[PDB]
């Protein structure tokens, strides 16, 4: 089955990424912005530079240069799991327990987590 | 090259001058990968994967700036008193360059572009006698290698212009 | 008298295109319309110096000798963008 509402519609227009230079929120001003939908950009006011490691033997050689720990499974995020990704109110309230999946992305007054 | 882990590796080993030693090759030109990470899901935003060939270890020759004192002096209708605000400005710009305040090139806010200045050499020819103290090699970023009397003279002419920032070439 | 001189570009080398942009001083980003590109003759290209001088006096003018000294010193710049790398 398809849920009735696309997640983009459960996000408030004031929270979607900015679409003009007038609506730049604090992080868009501090870190900068580029419009993904047309013209518009702003160079960020915060610049990170001169990163240096102070320790010399900082990397963990596990014992030989050819060792390698196999690293669990980093699976892909799956927002179809509405009980994890969807919220009952645009304040980000988790969904109620016990309701069937048809409830997930249901009302327009639902929200994202 | 078309495969970052494939035929690109021979090409960079060639160009960096370590045709048999990639771990030295990638101390000169290093490919970087970046992702945009979607704010609700994590992972990566669909389509937003990109890579940079970062010249992490390319060494660069000294930058040459040529200041035409004759051309300024013509703009100021000869008055070498009027050079000091322009010379004062230039030395303030160079002070910031040496203090990492002027990054250069692409991606300055995105992990590139910050330079260390080791030495500024000032080498003028036929400078007017009151600017003759410029002929110097400086290694302190804060210009402290220029004579304090000269830096204090420039500061005075500069401050006198700040107090009235006229169009200095207006005769 | 100054003749036209053809430029011989180095072997395998070719005319380069330099990109240019104007960066808005307020936003710190490329200004609208201020994107341009310039063809440039690469460094190390050669051309003939093609001067003739018809002296009516004897000898050679000292200012014309100073000129040739200045060329050998590389104190002369030619063409566009002289303050911005070229010429």
């Amino acid at each position: 089955g398809l849920y009735e509402i696309a997640p983009v519609d459960l996000l408030d227009e004031t929270l979607k990424p900015a679409t003009d230079k007038k609506q730049l929120s604090p992080a868009d001003r501090v870190f900068g912005w580029v419009n993904q939908r047309g013209n518009g950009c702003y160079k960020g006011q915060l610049r990170i530079h001169s990163v240096t490691c102070q320790h010399d033997d900082a990397i963990d050689d596990f014992g030989n240069q050819n060792f390698s720990v196999p690293l669990a499974i980093l699976g892909q995020p799956k927002p179809e799991q509405a009980r994890f990704y969807c919220a009952d109110d645009r304040k980000g309230i988790p969904l109620e327990d016990g309701y069937d999946r048809d409830d997930g992305y249901s009302d327009s007054e639902q929200g994202l987590r | 090259a078309t495969e970052m882990t494939g035929n690109l590796q021979p090409a960079l080993k060639q160009a960096t001058g370590y045709p048999n030693n990639i771990s030295q090759a990638y101390k000169v030109l290093q490919p970087a990968m970046h992702v945009a990470v979607d704010r609700w899901t994590g992972g990566a935003a669909e389509g937003m994967l990109y890579s940079v060939l970062e010249p992490i270890g390319v060494t660069w020759e000294p930058i040459q700036v040529h200041l035409d004192i004759a051309r300024l002096k013509n703009y100021y209708h000869g008055k070498e008193e009027k050079l000091k605000p322009a010379i004062a400005l230039l030395l303030l710009v160079l002070r910031d360059l040496a203090n990492k305040k002027i990054p250069v090139g692409y991606g300055t806010n995105r992990g590139m572009g910050t330079i260390t200045v080791s030495q500024i050499t000032l080498n003028g020819k036929a400078l007017p006698t009151e600017l003759e103290p410029l002929n110097k090699t400086m290694t302190c970023p804060n210009l402290t290698d220029l004579d304090e009397a000269f830096r204090q003279d420039l500061s005075t002419a500069w401050k006198e212009w700040i107090a009235d920032p006229i169009d200095l070439c207006q005769q | 008298i100054v003749d036209d001189a053809v430029i011989h570009i180095p072997n395998n080398a070719d005319v380069e295109i330099r990109e240019g942009v104007g960066i808005d001083r307020h936003f710190g980003t490329a200004a609208n319309g201020f994107k341009y590109s310039r063809a440039v003759i690469p460094k190390g290209s050669k051309f003939k110096l093609p001067l003739t001088f018809d002296s009516q006096d004897d000898g050679l003018p000292n200012a014309l000798i100073q000129l040739l000294c200045a060329l050998e010193a590389g104190d002369i710049r030619l063409g566009a963008a002289k303050t911005r790398g070229l010429g």
